[PDB]
């Protein structure tokens, strides 16, 4: 096609057919579009396209061809400047700043193009990284002096200057070494003096401008690193919080610019500035009251119509009043003047936490939080703050987003359901509300309850009826559990339940009845203390929950079960015991009537229930009865499982049934459920079924295996073969959860171990990949971390049957089998741990993969994986250095030292594994003072390759010199060997090593890197 | 005396069913199932035509992943990997513009959801038959 | 018509082209197969105030693959930051990618997008997300996986770019289909490809739907 033709650099550049590939890029569409896009990214990246830049720049009448051209010189200035002949870089240098000056000069084209402006600019202040002052002293005096020129160069110089500020301070700790963002801070730093007088001067003498703007948004940048006698010392506070507070074009910038006042470090015992920062406070107050809206403004009205840049302004007047009190309310708070001043910037507060904007509200919330605290503990405070406090109580009372266990919201047609997930991203959000809410009851209880009780009044009374306010007020009242005295709170919830109990009765419809029905269930599960003192009420909560679970709408049945189990998990020992008056501990009469009352549940739902009734029965103490209890509890399984049993010993044939199979899984669901809130009171069940469930999974290992022969690998994604490898899945779960809990570890090993190893290993080695279960690896993981220290042959006996076949399905590429992957290097972590005799009895060939398999783990971009490959090559070469001086660790150090070497700096050094620094950083640490404090007792060289009596420190530094030299060919010798010695030098101090790392990072990205950076100190 | 006062196309239908489902299409180039949307599935009964489509909307966006008549042709078949989904060839869905024949598959809550679903496709072919 | 040019920017995997394919197809792709510079896609909206059209420039995040880099940033009217909760670099990115779009973009709205929130060990946590409150972006959490508030960004730009802050998608006028018949030529090849489409699974057959 013709636009390739500006690819072909043979000939002359047709600058109009650039212009046209260009316009067809941004302007065009569909494959003309793409096309052009390919080939402006060649041009682009074409290593000598640097030299048409000027051409490009003097004859293209496209601005987005100028543009281009300044990103190829970015590209070049960056990365090749050092490259470059000293007469191309004076060259460059004079185009661009020639081209800055032409641009501003004209006032149609200083009007018009402020994008390629802007760019020129950038590109500018990437020369002056390069070369200024050191090679262009000048730059700053002439810039002054250009600045009374013209009002266009002045304010073009203002944005330069912004932008070198950036760089230098604001964006430098990536991008320069340690020493030269030294260099360049202290060269903006000694003449500053001079740009702060061209600055104050322009903000004297100018208003409105867009070079007061200009110059506005520089200050902003400065403010980040200037010593504060430039802020205080000068009239600049008073200018700032009058003046530019006036116009609306200038307010914006100003009031970042006071934020940013606010946070600079100032004297803390000197009164007279402690005034400038009242007043310039005051004064700031008086514009927004005069000029922008009183204290009494409707705020949120305001926002929601989102007027011109209302919105930005309104969030950039929180971010001011937040900031400024959270470090300066104290200076207000005891002077009888400042009084109304400091409440009506907390008034403003009040009014902006009423806004309608999730993001705003936490970032008003968050200052709530820093003045309740404060009021909570500091005395002679919480009163001046009083009715401020009293609006936030009503705030926050009525902005109570719904918490994580009220499970029915209404939708889009005004009917209440179940939700379809999670609202996950209103967790936090809740725990801050909460949070706040809980210090004003504090501070006030009489007032929190004043108005949550006259709030509910008025729900039933049906004057503020309807489902937000009752829900809100509800979740608000479950939310300050605690705060109350015992006898204060048993007043208070009994109030609330008789109200909610009268709004019940009276709302009608499916839809009513499930909002106060998941309010009830929120505010009683929110007061277990009180629940505990008062038993009856406790039991008829518990038959109600139970009544809820035959509910047919699905929010309120599931609701009832979490409800059910938060309440248990906090009052179980009213269950265990015998109540007075009763004649049965309540465990008793729940699991007797287990089957009525969980009928109409889920399986899930049933699950849940069983595991809330073992949170009860390991309350139990006395083992008998508990055993007892246990044995009741799972009679219904136990039953099912024994029928089961039965029928799968005399015919493998009836476990092709889905029905069966579905109740299998569930039978070991309830297994894993009560296993899990049991832990190690679990065994005597554990004990019933083992031996069976064992056999179950060799069972049905065979049919999956069979199905898989007879259908192929898709078998493995048939409802059959998924319900049958749940069931293996369950099974491992159970085994698992138990081991993971248990406190006889000699029944583990004795009783458990053996049978469990002979049922899955073999199993999974001799499947195909498709058919392997990851879930044995995750058991194995828990056997090895709670009992390998007692069944070495055991632990030798899992690595032989999963270690190779399991490598060969993650070793192709970094994404089949993921689940496999990361449980993998989990298991070989805590083998490697608890474990590594199980290493030393490989024979050298699998040895040898292992070695292979954490290097792999290195260069996953995966974290599960990487975390563990880095933490397991440390706890490798600890393993290693513990063993001292033996043939074992002269033969691992001669045949992997500099593997582990080279493969941790490949992916310090790749840009692909940046998530990895600090450990990869760690690890290289712990391999070089090896050879520094010499702990390795061989020569890691082969002899005659070096004289004979070298020490690894030399040769070390040799084979590293070496190795990046041929990895990084356009660094210099002197580079290599200066870092190489600050890195060796600094092999005890991981804070400085690190910083000579990045240091090294970012020197191998360009050509002619200072070797002395690497002398920072 | 008088106080002046201060001054989608399923309209002629009826849905004779609504469930909540997740289409996929297949991609015979590539050889995989891609989903096409999220939502409510319904059948809807022109009431002047009396003609029975299926029309599904994704949730939050509404846009239309499914819009076709239920043909007395089409055949629901079942999935290697599923108890709770149907696949059908379709001739003509007109969700992204002109008619264009497709490979569906139909994903439901429940097997329970997924027979209902097979039932009431098939009565509204009896009732395109008419 | 109506069309407003979006840039969409941030680290490499942090899931910006599943994001904008979820929205163009409705599909979710599970490969990371990197983009090439940019990739420019329409992408079109029906609302109480009309169609939009969003000509949505998805960017390469991967150094090696920036192509023109902010050179794509040129006549942006809005944008997309994105950001992976279960990856704290590319949180700590996220600076990078806003100093050099709004080098280029001065006046723009910008959401600020925290994807992935659909995996269950998240790292970078609700509370550390603020670098947005100071640069006026917006800020959602989001998965392109399940879906959540995956409509959010483009109803807040939508607003924003319209001016309207009332604002909402609608339900899209639905013509009706058309009766055709299979050819009798074809049905042999029919044949074949449902087959095809039946032995080959559905996707994720866990998940809820
Ligand atoms: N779990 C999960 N994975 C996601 C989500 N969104 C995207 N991914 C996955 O993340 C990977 C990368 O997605 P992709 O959209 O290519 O990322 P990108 O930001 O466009 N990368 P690039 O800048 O290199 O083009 C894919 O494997 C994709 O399936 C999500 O919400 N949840
Ligand atoms: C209202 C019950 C109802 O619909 N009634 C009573 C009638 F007059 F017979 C008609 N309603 C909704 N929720 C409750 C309620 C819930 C709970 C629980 F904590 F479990 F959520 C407990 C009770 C209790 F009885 F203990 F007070 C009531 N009542
Ligand atoms: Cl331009
Ligand atoms: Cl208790
Ligand atoms: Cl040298
Ligand atoms: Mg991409």
């Amino acid at each position: 096609g013709s636009m390739e033709g500006i690819l072909d650099f043979s000939n002359d550049l047709d600058i109009a057919l650039l212009d046209q590939v260009v316009s067809t890029f941004y302007q065009g569409s569909g494959v003309q579009q793409k096309q052009a896009q390919e080939i402006l990214t060649k041009f682009q990246d074409n290593p000598d396209a640097w030299q048409k830049a000027d051409q490009i720049l003097q004859f293209s009448t496209n601005p987005q061809s100028k543009f281009i051209a300044l990103s190829i010189l970015d590209k070049l200035i960056t990365r090749k400047w050092k490259l470059l002949p000293n007469d191309h870089r004076i060259g460059i240098r004079n185009f661009v700043v020639g081209m800055i000056i032409s641009m501003c000069q004209d006032d149609e084209v200083f009007k018009t193009q402020k994008n390629l402006i802007n760019k020129s600019d950038l590109t500018l202040v990437q020369i002056l990284k390069q070369e200024w002052p050191q090679n262009w002293p000048e730059f700053i005096p002439e810039l002054i002096g250009s600045s009374s020129s013209s009002v266009n160069v002045c304010e073009n110089n203002m944005i330069v200057l912004k932008l070198l500020s950036e760089e230098v301070f604001d964006f430098s700790a990536e991008q320069m070494t340690q020493a030269k963002a030294l260099h360049l801070k202290n060269s903006m730093s000694k003449e500053f003096e001079q740009i702060f007088k061209l600055c104050f001067q322009v903000l004297e003498q100018g208003s409105s401008s867009s070079l007061i703007v200009a110059t506005l948004e520089s200050l902003l940048r400065y403010l980040h690193w200037i010593p504060y006698r430039y802020i205080y010392e000068t009239n600049i506070l008073e200018l700032l919080s009058t003046k530019f507070m006036t116009s609306p074009d200038t307010r914006a910038i100003t009031l970042k610019c006071l934020t940013e006042v606010s946070n600079l470090k100032i004297p803390q015992d000197n009164d007279l500035i402690k005034r400038q920062t009242v007043l310039f406070f005051q004064n700031t107050l008086q514009q927004i009251a005069t000029s922008v809206m009183p204290v009494t403004a409707d705020l949120k009205a305001t926002y929601a119509n989102a007027n011109g840049n209302d919105q930005s302004f309104l969030q950039d007047l929180a971010m001011f009043l937040t900031t400024y009190l959270a470090r300066n309310r104290a200076l207000l708070e005891s002077d009888e003047s400042l009084r109304e001043l400091l409440l009506n910037a907390h008034q403003y507060l009040i009014q902006l936490s009423k806004i309608e904007e999730r993001e705003l509200f936490k970032t008003t919330l968050d200052y709530w939080h820093n003045l309740v605290a404060d009021l909570f503990y500091e005395p002679l405070k919480k009163h001046i703050y009083e009715e401020i406090c009293s609006q936030l109580r009503l705030v926050i009372i009525e902005n109570m987003v719904r918490p994580e266990e009220v499970l029915v919201v209404e939708n889009d047609e005004g009917e209440i359901v179940r939700e379809f997930v999670k609202e996950s991203d209103t967790i936090q959000l809740y725990k801050s509300e909460r949070e706040v809410l809980v210090y004003l009851t504090h501070l006030n209880v009489i007032d929190t309850e004043e108005i949550m009780i006259s709030k509910l009044a008025r729900q039933i009374d049906g004057s503020e009826w309807s489902w937000h306010n009752i829900n809100t007020l509800s979740w608000a009242i479950g939310s300050i559990s605690g705060t109350m005295s015992e006898d204060t709170e048993k007043r208070f919830v009994v109030t609330v339940i008789k109200d909610l109990l009268d709004l019940c009765v009276k709302k009608r419809g499916k839809d009513n009845k499930a909002v106060v029905a998941s309010d009830i269930m929120y505010v009683v599960g929110q007061y277990p203390r009180f629940l505990k003192a008062h038993w009856n009420f406790l039991r008829t909560v518990i038959l109600k929950l139970f009544e809820f679970m035959h509910e047919t709408h699905e929010g309120v049945q599931d609701m009832a079960c979490d409800t059910f189990i938060k309440i248990v998990q906090k009052c179980k020992y009213h269950f265990v015991i015998q109540q007075p008056r009763e004649s049965e501990p309540f465990i008793q009469t729940i699991i007797r009537d287990i089957q009525k009352t969980t009928a109409d549940l889920q399986p899930q739902q049933v699950h849940t229930f069983y595991k809330a009734c073992g949170i009860i029965i390991s309350e139990e103490r006395s083992v008998a009865e508990r055993n007892r209890l246990l044995s009741d509890l799972m009679q219904l399984p136990n039953m099912a499982w024994d029928t089961i049993v039965e029928q799968s010993t005399a015919n493998p044939t009836l476990l092709l049934d889905s029905e069966t199979v579905k109740i299998i899984a569930n039978i070991i669901k309830t297994n894993v459920a009560v296993c899990t809130s049991m832990g190690a009171d679990f065994y005597p069940q554990l004990g019933h079924i083992y031996y069976n469930m064992l056999q179950l999974y060799r069972a049905v290992s065979s049919m999956i295996s069979a199905q898989v022969a007879a259908e192929g690998l898709i078998a493995t994604k048939t409802p059959k073969v998924r319900g049958l490898r749940t069931i293996k899945k369950e099974i491992l779960k159970l085994v698992e959860t138990y081991i993971s809990k248990a406190r006889n570890l000699d029944d583990v090993v004795k009783v458990l171990v053996e049978p469990l190893l002979n049922a899955v290993l073999e199993d999974y080695m001799n499947n195909v990949p498709d058919a392997r279960d990851a879930e044995v690896l995750n058991c194995m993981t828990t056997v090895v971390e709670k009992v390998g220290h007692m069944i070495p042959q055991g632990v030798i006996l899992i690595l032989q049957s999963v270690f190779e076949c399991t490598l060969d399905m993650i070793n192709k590429d970094f994404t089949e089998y993921p689940e496999h992957r990361v449980e993998f290097y989990k298991l070989l972590k805590v083998i490697n741990e608890k474990s590594f005799a199980a290493f030393l009895e490989l024979p050298p060939a699998a040895f040898k993969l292992f070695v292979d398999a954490i290097c792999w783990a290195f260069k996953h971009n995966n974290r599960d994986v990487e975390v563990n490959g880095l933490q397991i090559a440390l706890d490798l070469v600890k393993n290693i250095e513990r063993m001292g001086n033996v043939p074992f660790a002269n033969e691992f150090h001669k045949n992997y030292f500099f593997i582990f070497v080279s493969e941790t700096f490949f992916v310090l050094t790749d840009s692909d594994h940046k998530s990895g620094f600090s450990k990869q950083a760690l690890l290289l640490m712990k391999l070089i003072s090896l050879v520094y404090d010499n702990k390795i007792s061989v020569p890691l060289y082969q002899e005659a390759e070096v004289p004979q009596g070298t020490s690894n420190q030399v040769y070390l530094s040799q084979y590293l010199a070496n190795m990046l030299s041929n990895a990084f060919p356009h660094l210099t010798s002197e580079q290599i060997a200066s870092f190489l010695s600050a890195l060796t030098k600094q092999c005890k101090d991981l804070v400085v090593f690190k910083g000579t790392l990045r240091d090294f990072l970012v020197q191998i990205k360009e050509v002619g890197g200072d070797p002395t950076d690497y002398l920072f100190a | 005396i008088h106080f002046e006062p201060v001054v989608t196309m399923e309209e002629d239908e009826e849905v004779l069913y609504k469930v909540r489902a997740k289409l996929f299409r297949f991609d015979a180039d590539a050889k995989e199932w891609k989903e096409r949307g999220t939502g409510d599935c319904k059948f809807l009964k022109n009431k002047k035509t009396n003609k029975v489509r299926i029309l599904m909307r994704r949730d939050k966006t509404l846009k239309i992943c499914a819009n076709h008549i239920i043909a007395p042709e089409y055949t629901l078949k079942p999935n290697v990997g599923s108890d709770r989904s149907w696949v059908y060839a379709c001739t003509a869905d007109i969700a992204e513009g002109e008619a264009e024949a497709f490979t569906f598959a139909i994903r439901f809550g429940s097997k329970e959801n997924a027979d209902k679903f097979k039932e009431e496709f098939e009565k509204a072919q009896e009732i395109n038959k008419k | 018509q109506v069309q407003f040019k979006l840039v969409l920017v941030g680290d490499g995997g942090t899931g910006k082209t599943t994001f904008v394919k979820r929205h163009l197809t409705g599909e979710f792709e599970k490969k990371y197969v990197a983009t090439l510079g940019v990739e420019v896609h329409p992408l079109v909206f029906h609302t109480n105030r009309g169609p939009i059209k969003f000509n949505v420039w998805d960017t390469a995040g991967q150094e090696k693959f920036g192509g023109l880099r902010d050179g794509y940033y040129i006549q942006a009217q809005c944008a997309i930051i994105m950001f992976d909760v279960t990856s704290r670099v590319t949180y700590k990115n996220v600076p990078n990618w806003h100093r050099d779009l709004v080098r280029v973009c001065e006046n723009i709205p910008i959401v600020l997008c925290g994807n992935k929130v659909d995996i269950k060990d998240r790292k970078v946590k609700a509370k550390s997300i603020v670098f947005h409150r100071k640069k006026n972006l917006q800020y959602y959490d989001i998965s392109a996986k399940s879906n959540y508030n995956f409509e959010k960004p483009f109803l807040w730009l939508a607003r924003k770019l319209i001016g309207d802050p009332n604002l909402e998608f609608v339900a899209m006028p639905a013509l009706a289909p058309p009766e055709v018949v299979m050819d009798p030529a074809l049905a042999a090849q029919y044949e074949h490809d449902l087959e095809v489409a039946q032995t080959t699974a559905l996707p994720d057959e866990d998940d809820d739907l």
